């Protein structure tokens, strides 16, 4: 090595 | 911000102790790791893409206007990975790992990426290491707070084979994903067992950190994690201080392997050097 999530509302 | 730095609103200014870092004081003279708890690690940085919204690595906030992560995480050519600053922002204040955190959290924006111009990432990625500045301020609060850097003596005197530091993030519990930020301690390794446990070549400007496989214990960073905070403690003036950077590793808590870290002290002049010019 080397290198699910919920929409971001316009809030930045 | 840094005046003030490593003294976490909810704990060392409450006089409030988390639930082990008694551990890392013990020893001084994430893969099987467990929940933080809320406010441990106000300078965590989640480093975000904004095409996939995708967690991409950790970060760490050393002041009000200044990230710093792993430089892989933002270039990585072998894997075509080059991204810019309108490719990514970053989230502050984070606990839970997919949730949005209505009033906790807080985004914000990239004006400008420094990558160490002698980074190799053609080799072993030495100098492993990445300044981000913030379009805006961001203002402090319980959940969000900087980390202090290291000065020559709290190097010097931490920076030990059997000294415990902490890691933290929300990649894979394996070689799956975490609800909330993971935390594990780790203890420096000697730097002839790290050299002894690769065929990569090792430079000054890292040091390695895990559990031997006599030892019993187990723990690492794995993917996901990278580009986030190896802190420690310092006994002297209670402020936690970013030693490392989550670098490199060949697998994640493989017996017989250890995570690398950027040694953050030796790189320190280059920190200091873009923050005073830009």
């Amino acid at each position: 090595r080397x290198a699910d999530y919920e929409p971001i509302p316009e809030e930045a | 911000g840094g005046a003030d730095c490593g003294l976490r609103p909810l704990f060392e200014k409450k006089s409030l102790e988390d639930k082990t870092e008694r551990e890392l004081l013990e020893s001084y003279i994430i893969v099987e790791g467990s929940d933080a708890e809320i406010g441990m690690s106000p300078w965590q940085v989640m480093l975000f893409r904004k095409s996939p919204q995708e967690l991409l690595c950790g970060a760490s906030l050393i002041s009000d206007r200044w990230v710093l992560t792993a430089a892989h995480c933002l270039l990585y050519p072998p894997w075509d990975k080059n991204f810019t600053e309108n490719d990514l922002l970053v989230r502050i204040g984070k606990h839970s790992r997919t949730r949005y955190e209505r009033n906790i959290e807080k985004i914000s924006m990239l004006e400008k990426i420094y990558i160490h111009p002698r980074y190799n990432w053609r080799e072993n990625l030495d100098r492993d290491i990445a300044l981000m500045k913030l379009k805006k301020p961001v203002a402090f609060s319980d959940y969000i707070h900087p980390v202090c850097l290291p000065d020559r003596e709290t190097a010097a005197s931490l920076l030990q084979a059997g000294y415990k530091g902490r890691v933290t993030g929300w990649g894979n519990l394996k070689e799956g994903q975490p609800s909330v930020l993971q935390v594990v301690n780790l203890p420096i390794v000697e730097r002839p067992v790290c050299k002894d446990s690769t065929r990569i070549r090792i430079t000054d400007n890292m040091f390695c950190a895990g559990y031997k496989p006599d030892e019993g214990k187990r723990g690492d960073a794995c993917e996901g994690d990278s580009g986030g905070p190896f802190v420690m403690k310092s006994p002297f003036n209670n402020r936690w201080y970013q030693m490392g950077i989550v670098s490199w590793g060949e697998g994640c808590d493989r017996d017989g392997k250890y995570g690398f870290y950027t040694h953050v002290f030796r790189l320190k002049k280059w920190i200091q050097k873009v923050i005073d010019q830009f």
